[PDB]
Protein backbone atom coordinates (compact mmCIF):
# COMPACT_ATOMS: atom_id res chain seq x y z
CA UNK A 1 0.00 0.00 0.00
CA UNK A 2 1.35 3.32 -0.67
CA UNK A 3 2.66 4.39 3.07
CA UNK A 4 5.33 7.00 4.28
CA UNK A 5 8.44 5.19 5.76
CA UNK A 6 11.32 7.03 7.98
CA UNK A 7 14.15 5.06 7.02
CA UNK A 8 17.46 5.52 8.68
CA UNK A 9 20.58 4.02 6.14
CA UNK A 10 23.92 2.66 7.72
CA UNK A 11 27.62 3.35 6.10
CA UNK A 12 26.85 0.53 3.51
CA UNK A 13 23.53 1.99 2.22
CA UNK A 14 21.41 -0.93 4.02
CA UNK A 15 18.09 0.66 5.30
CA UNK A 16 18.66 -0.88 9.17
CA UNK A 17 15.31 0.30 10.33
CA UNK A 18 12.01 1.99 9.28
CA UNK A 19 9.16 3.67 11.04
CA UNK A 20 5.48 2.99 9.32
CA UNK A 21 4.29 6.62 9.99
CA UNK A 22 0.65 5.28 9.28
CA UNK A 23 0.44 3.44 12.88
CA UNK A 24 0.13 5.85 15.80
CA UNK A 25 1.18 9.12 16.66
CA UNK A 26 4.57 7.84 18.38
CA UNK A 27 5.60 7.09 14.74
CA UNK A 28 4.07 9.85 12.91
CA UNK A 29 6.29 12.36 15.54
CA UNK A 30 9.33 10.27 14.61
CA UNK A 31 8.53 10.98 10.63
CA UNK A 32 7.80 14.31 11.54
CA UNK A 33 10.96 15.46 13.52
CA UNK A 34 13.35 12.66 10.90
CA UNK A 35 14.24 10.94 14.09
CA UNK A 36 13.84 7.53 15.34
CA UNK A 37 14.42 8.87 19.34
CA UNK A 38 11.36 11.04 20.31
CA UNK A 39 11.94 12.62 24.66
CA UNK A 40 9.59 14.02 26.82
CA UNK A 41 7.27 16.47 25.18
CA UNK A 42 3.96 17.55 23.29
CA UNK A 43 3.96 17.21 19.41
CA UNK A 44 1.72 18.21 16.44
CA UNK A 45 2.30 15.53 13.77
CA UNK A 46 -0.93 15.53 12.37
CA UNK A 47 -4.29 17.38 12.29
CA UNK A 48 -6.52 14.35 11.60
CA UNK A 49 -9.34 14.72 9.05
CA UNK B 1 9.93 21.45 5.47
CA UNK B 2 8.68 24.46 4.36
CA UNK B 3 5.31 24.14 6.20
CA UNK B 4 6.67 21.91 9.04
CA UNK B 5 8.28 25.39 9.80
CA UNK B 6 5.25 27.65 9.52
CA UNK B 7 3.35 24.93 11.60
CA UNK B 8 6.10 24.94 14.64
CA UNK B 9 6.61 28.54 14.96
CA UNK B 10 2.93 28.92 15.11
CA UNK B 11 3.49 26.54 17.99
CA UNK B 12 6.16 27.89 19.14
CA UNK B 13 4.24 30.84 19.57
CA UNK B 14 1.47 29.29 21.13
CA UNK B 15 3.60 28.33 23.86
CA UNK B 16 5.24 31.96 24.52
CA UNK B 17 1.80 33.50 24.83
CA UNK B 18 1.00 30.73 28.01
CA UNK B 19 4.50 32.04 29.37
CA UNK B 20 4.19 35.37 29.38
CA UNK B 21 1.18 35.45 31.33
CA UNK B 22 2.71 32.62 33.97
CA UNK B 23 5.90 35.54 34.53
CA UNK B 24 3.80 38.46 35.24
CA UNK B 25 0.98 36.32 37.72
CA UNK B 26 2.16 33.41 38.63
CA UNK B 27 5.40 34.81 39.84
CA UNK B 28 4.02 33.82 43.18
CA UNK B 29 2.64 30.84 43.38
CA UNK B 30 1.08 31.35 46.98
CA UNK B 31 -2.80 31.87 46.92
CA UNK B 32 -3.71 34.63 49.47
CA UNK B 33 -7.14 35.59 50.29
CA UNK B 34 -8.53 38.81 50.95
CA UNK B 35 -8.84 40.84 54.83
CA UNK B 36 -11.43 39.17 56.55
CA UNK B 37 -11.88 42.23 58.99
CA UNK B 38 -12.29 45.14 56.95
CA UNK B 39 -10.09 47.90 59.36
CA UNK B 40 -8.00 49.97 56.97
CA UNK B 41 -7.84 53.31 59.34
CA UNK B 42 -10.05 55.66 56.65
CA UNK B 43 -9.33 53.46 53.85
CA UNK B 44 -11.80 51.14 52.22
CA UNK B 45 -10.67 48.46 50.00
CA UNK B 46 -13.84 46.89 48.78
CA UNK B 47 -13.00 48.16 45.51
CA UNK B 48 -10.13 46.58 44.48
CA UNK B 49 -10.77 43.47 46.23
Amino acid sequence: QPRTFLLKYNENGTITDAVDCALDPLSETKCTLKSFTVEKGIYQTSNFR
Amino acid sequence: SFCTQLNRALTGIAVEQDKNTQEVFAQVKQIYKTPPIKDFGGFNFSQIL
